[PDB]
């Protein structure tokens, strides 16, 4: 972990993942969000193989393009209660 | 005319109270952030995006 | 030769896992008990040879798999597995008698000689220790583990520290397959032992030492019913300390995360009773009645094997629709809502007596009151309700079907 | 046997509830375990020995974002969600205003209320405010409240009159309460033409 930045983990495994940077943000200890910064895109695949080898059995990974579904459902319901305030 | 506008207003303030109660459930982690909200909201959206804005 | 045995092993593991991830109740068990008999045969086949040094890692592996699969299908443990362990260790010794303790001691000295099969041996120790933790031999267990780590960890008489210190040896190199690994068992043991310890510390009545270990339970491999029970357990811990608002927090969390929400409603009942908010207590018990109507395994050492069946004094004892409905009608009569209590009483005694055709809702617990006492409580509630003719009929019916309780019967019959 | 027929109750044998009934039950369970919840007692239980002054820590400032961060931090401490805190707090401060002295209130109270209400609107906009929790903690108070307060809540949208009256347990109590407030209002609606404007607006509403 970085001391000045404890949301950030730096891989020191001396093979191929070396250099890679993760962050892990937990929320409702079922769900959580992982971010990978890799030096190429093959390291990202090598990493998700190794991860998927470790987790529990029913764990549904899903790549997030544009933020967590939790946030975007809020932003959509907001924009609807604004639209419907305006029609009121 | 007026009956039209009031008909619209009621059709709106039902979907409004619907979305509001959905927001409360989100605030309190009632429905649990899963999916069923997403599909519901994108149906109150689809409902209104049909004859959106007649312009007079 | 050895390659054939290895390859059969692997075939059988794959068959096991195929049934595990797919399959319905019948086809799963069919393929399972197939693989199982294959493994019996292969065990026996390997036990036919004098045990050269190069074979053992396969022998241990297979017996480990055999044990695991056996136990998972049986949904419980036995002593035949402990015998199988004794046999495997006997084998290890014949390579290089008394009891499990001295056997283990000599085996582990023979293993710190470094024949490299520790990625299997430590798993076998795991299973062994799983048997003992299922059978409550904690004194021998901690000593076994003291032997396992350096005996400088001698005064560490705690178990759970010792389980954490326990470090299975290898990254599990390219060896024959297995249904379960040493790490996934250390991860099962920490949560099982910490749960069981937290319930013992609760029932014995020290709900401050509980919280630590009952948090170390959720902070681990904690299946969603094990989590539900940890939350209820911490509701109980807080109720006993006199912190009802926190206990309400944990009970709402247990309701939310859980699909098995009886015991939470019970703990809410017991907490509103402790307080006094009696209408709330009654609504919780009303809910419990409704909640008792509503009701897969894996070929792998789970956590629900190393848990016991819960005691009576525990927060996790929940009766049967009969017992609970009786608890409702009793506690409604005590509170003084005799009309409601009597309705619940009639639907109780009907659910015990009229029921001949369907599935039987049993009589209530052995410490729970006796049949005649139940008729008594029923008649009392019915009088208190103001249904004297119905109380007369009930008492007369009881006396026709069958002391002190008869004297009481006449008393209540008078009061009718 | 005649005794039996009287003893016989016919709903004994039942079938498993369909699982939406299970969810409805569980929802009512959580509803119940929350209705009996208190936050003041919680601030006594977890943290050692409730007003906006507590969260904002002794009159530092009055800025929206500062107080919103306070709410978030308080909810972090308790492991409670933020929407309920915020509702209970707004209800506590409403209790304060509508207590401090007979239906129609007046102007400095209206100024405090409108300052609280623009913050309640901020809380709604940032999605940190359960409406139903708020309405419930209002009907808990029920005596402090004034009809002008709830009419301002309605018009400022924080709740609606329809959401209030449909979120009180005893429907009869609401009926009687209304009858009383409307009776005291039609009494107040000739004391002045100034107060008559607001009172006629809210009674037409």
């Amino acid at each position: 972990i970085i001391k000045e930045f404890p949301e950030v983990y730096f891989c020191e495994r001396p093979g191929s993942f070396y250099g890679t940077l993760f962050t892990w943000k937990q929320r409702t200890p079922f769900e959580g969000i992982l971010i990978i910064y890799s030096r190429n895109q093959t390291v990202m695949f090598q990493c998700l193989h190794n991860l998927i080898r470790i987790l529990p059995i029913n764990c549904f990974l899903k790549n997030l393009k544009s933020g967590s579904e939790n946030f975007l459902i809020d932003n959509m319901a907001f924009t609807l209660e604004k639209e419907l305030v305006t029609l009121s | 005319r007026v009956q039209y506008l009031r008909q619209i207003h009621a059709n709106h303030e039902t979907l409004l109270r619907e979305v509001q109660t959905l927001r409360d459930r989100l605030c309190t982690e009632d429905e649990a952030s899963s999916c069923a909200t997403a599909q519901r909201l994108l149906q109150v959206y689809r409902q209104l995006r049909h004859p959106s804005l007649i312009l007079l | 030769c050895l390659d054939l045995w290895r390859e059969k092993n692997d075939r059988l593991v794959r068959q096991a896992k195929v049934a595990q991830n797919s399959g319905l109740t019948l086809r799963r068990q069919q393929l399972a008990q197939d693989a199982l008999e294959g493994l019996r045969g292969l065990l026996h086949s390997l036990q036919g040879l004098p045990a050269a040094v190069p074979v053992l890692p396969l022998e241990l592996t297979v017996t480990c798999n055999f044990i695991i699969l056996r136990a998972s299908l049986a949904q419980g443990f036995t002593e035949d597995q402990a015998q199988d362990i004794q046999r495997s260790l006997e084998r290890v010794l014949e390579t290089q008698e008394q009891g499990l303790r001295e056997l283990w001691d000599s085996v582990l000295r023979a293993s710190c000689l470094l024949p490299e099969l520790l990625s299997a041996l430590h798993r076998l120790v795991g299973l062994q220790a799983a048997l003992w933790l299922s059978a409550d031999r904690l004194g021998d267990l901690a000593l076994l583990l003291e032997t396992l780590n350096g005996s400088q960890s001698g005064a560490s008489k705690d178990l759970l520290l010792l389980l954490k210190t326990w470090s299975p040896p290898a990254e599990e190199l390219d060896a024959p397959l297995t249904l379960q690994d040493a790490q996934g068992l250390k991860d099962v043991l920490l949560t099982a032992f910490a749960y069981r310890q937290g319930l013992q510390e609760l029932i014995t009545g020290n709900p401050d030492k509980a919280l630590s270990s009952l948090h170390e339970a959720a902070s681990g491999l904690c299946p969603r019913p094990v989590l539900v029970q940890v939350y209820t357990a911490l509701g109980s811990c807080h109720r006993k300390m006199g912190n009802p608002q926190r206990a309400l927090l944990y009970l709402v969390a247990a309701l939310k995360e859980g699909s098995a929400w009886g015991p939470p409603l019970l703990e809410a009942s017991r907490l509103y009773q402790q307080l006094g908010d009696t209408t709330a207590e009654l609504e919780s018990l009303e809910l419990l009645v409704e909640a008792l109507n509503v009701p897969a395994p894996q070929f792998l050492i789970e956590v629900e094997l190393l848990l016991p069946p819960p005691d009576l004094a525990s927060p996790l004892h929940c009766g049967t629709q009969s017992q609970t409905k009786h608890i409702l009608a009793s506690r409604c009569l005590q509170t003084g809502r005799a009309g409601d209590a009597a309705e619940h009483y009639l639907d109780l005694l009907a659910l015990l007596l009229d029921s001949s055709e369907p599935r039987f809702s049993p009589p209530p617990s052995p410490p729970g009151p006796c049949m005649p006492e139940v008729f008594l409580e029923a008649a009392v509630a019915l009088i208190q309700a103001g249904r004297a003719q119905d109380a007369l009929t009930l008492c007369e019916e009881l006396l026709s079907r069958t002391p002190l309780w008869v004297s009481a019967t006449h008393l209540l019959q008078g009061q009718a | 046997r005649r005794a039996w027929a009287e003893l016989l109750a016919g709903r004994v044998k039942r079938e498993k509830y369909n699982p939406e009934r299970a969810q409805k039950l569980k929802e009512s369970a959580v509803r119940l375990l929350r209705s009996h919840q208190d936050l003041n007692a919680l601030l006594l239980e977890v943290e050692g020995p409730v007003i906006d002054c507590d969260s904002s820590e002794a009159y530092a400032n009055h800025s929206s974002s500062f107080i919103g961060s306070a709410l978030q931090d308080q909810a972090s401490r308790l492991g409670v969600p933020v929407g309920i805190l915020s509702a209970g707090m707004v209800a506590s401060s409403v209790g304060q205003i509508c207590t401090a002295p007979p239906v129609l209130l007046t102007v400095e109270q209206r100024k405090k209320l409108s300052s609280l209400l623009e913050f309640a609107q901020y809380l709604l906009a940032h999605s940190m405010f359960s409406r139903l929790s708020f309405c419930q903690e209002l009907w808990k108070i029920q005596s402090s409240l004034l009809l002008e307060a709830v009419w301002h809540l309605h018009v400022q949208g924080i709740v609606s009159l329809q959401e209030l009256l449909e979120s009180h347990p005893d429907m009869h109590a609401v009926g009687s309460w209304l009858f009383r407030n409307l009776c005291c209002l039609c009494e107040q609606m000739e004391a002045s033409c100034q107060h008559a404007d607001v009172a006629r607006a809210m009674l037409s509403d």
